[PDB]
């Protein structure tokens, strides 16, 4: 995880039950950002032809 | 739904018209077919007045024409195949 500075503040319904507000600089200093892999294959499968 | 030289033509109407060699290749494939089938570069040049690698842009040209389209269409091939004996023969002599 990371260490983020957060606030206690209602925000003109932004954050009603359960929503949360983030900053522009969080994704702009690209914390959180998530990387995956992705695989594929393939085979030949001989045939009579 | 006729010969691919039809096809060809459809192709080429929907290629772009600043292609090479298309008002020749549209020629060639009027009337003059049978010169393109028969490989007979020296009399199809003599009667269309064929350039000296410029037939070569054609068959390049020609080369990018999907023939066949329709087998593209049919990616789908399942494969067919029996195992009968085999022939594995692992270290040598194996009694696959």
């Amino acid at each position: 995880g990371q260490n983020m500075r957060v606030a206690f503040m209602p925000w003109n319904g932004y954050n009603f039950e359960d929503s949360i507000l983030v900053s522009e600089r969080v994704v702009q200093e690209d914390r959180f950002t998530t990387i995956h892999i992705q695989e594929l294959a393939c085979v030949s499968r001989d045939t009579k032809l | 739904a006729k010969d691919l030289r039809d096809c060809l033509l459809i192709q080429l109407s929907q290629f772009a018209k600043e292609t090479p060699w298309l008002e020749e290749a549209r020629l060639i494939i009027s009337d003059h077919l049978d010169l393109l089938a028969n490989h007979d570069f020296r009399t199809l040049m003599r009667v269309t007045r064929l350039k000296e690698e410029v037939l070569k842009e054609a068959v390049n040209l020609i080369q990018s024409l999907d023939p066949r389209p329709g087998q593209s269409i049919q990616t789908s091939e399942p494969e067919y195949v029996i195992p009968d004996v085999l022939v594995r023969k692992v270290s040598g002599r194996w009694t696959v």
